[PDB]
This record gives C-alpha cells, sequence and structure tokens, in this order.
C-alpha cells in the first residue's frame, strides 16, 4: 500500500461483525426510548415491558 | 435456565454450637444470565 496508489489498491480498513444465535440469553441489545413522563391524564405506558 | 443466582445475608451471633432458632430472609444480591450444567463444587482453602 502506497498513497500514490490510486483508488481500489488504496488500504480499506474493514470490520466484519458476525452474528449468532445462540441459545444462552442475549446479552447486546438496542437503546431506549425515552420519551417524557406525563402525569394526571388517562394515556397508556410501557414501563420495561 | 441459564441463570446463575446468588442470594445473601448477615448477621452478628454469639451462641458456638449451632444455628440458632432465629428467622431472617435472604435479599437477592447478584445475577448472571451464564448458564454452564455444574455438577459438583468445593470450597476454597486459605493460610
Ligand atoms: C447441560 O448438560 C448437558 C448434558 O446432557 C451437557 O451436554 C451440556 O454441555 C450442558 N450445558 C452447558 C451449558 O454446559
Amino acid at each position: 500500500f502506497q498513497p500514490t496508489y490510486g483508488v481500489g489498491y488504496q488500504p480499506y480498513r474493514v470490520v466484519v461483525l458476525s452474528f449468532e444465535l445462540l441459545h444462552a440469553p442475549a446479552t447486546v441489545c438496542g437503546p431506549k426510548k425515552s420519551t417524557n413522563l406525563v402525569k394526571n391524564k388517562c394515556v397508556n405506558f410501557n414501563f420495561n415491558g | 435456565d441459564g441463570y446463575f443466582k446468588i442470594y445473601s445475608k448477615h448477621t452478628p451471633i454469639n451462641l458456638v454450637r449451632g444455628l440458632p432458632q432465629g428467622f431472617s430472609a435472604l435479599e437477592p444480591l447478584v445475577d448472571l444470565p451464564i448458564g454452564i450444567n455444574i455438577t459438583r463444587f468445593q470450597t476454597l482453602h486459605i493460610s
């Protein structure tokens, strides 16, 4: 790899993400949605299921 | 089912020989989302 190397020949960093589904409990997941707390109004809620 | 749990409790005692005629719950302390099909165990030794 050289700086004068043209496109398609320059050093490109590559990270492969391999996903697997073992029967063990899932650990890595996504973030929350938060929203905002509102009171004294008939609403619906999803507090941790 | 793949969860290893450990509860705990501490108390001061003065009787020497046996477990006292007392009652006390064991509040949960630590949980682990890992599973190994343990069959045996052994308590360590100190010096
Ligand atoms: C559960 O026990 C079985 C024995 O039938 C063993 O093959 C398996 O490896 C155990 N599971 C774990 C996570 O060690």
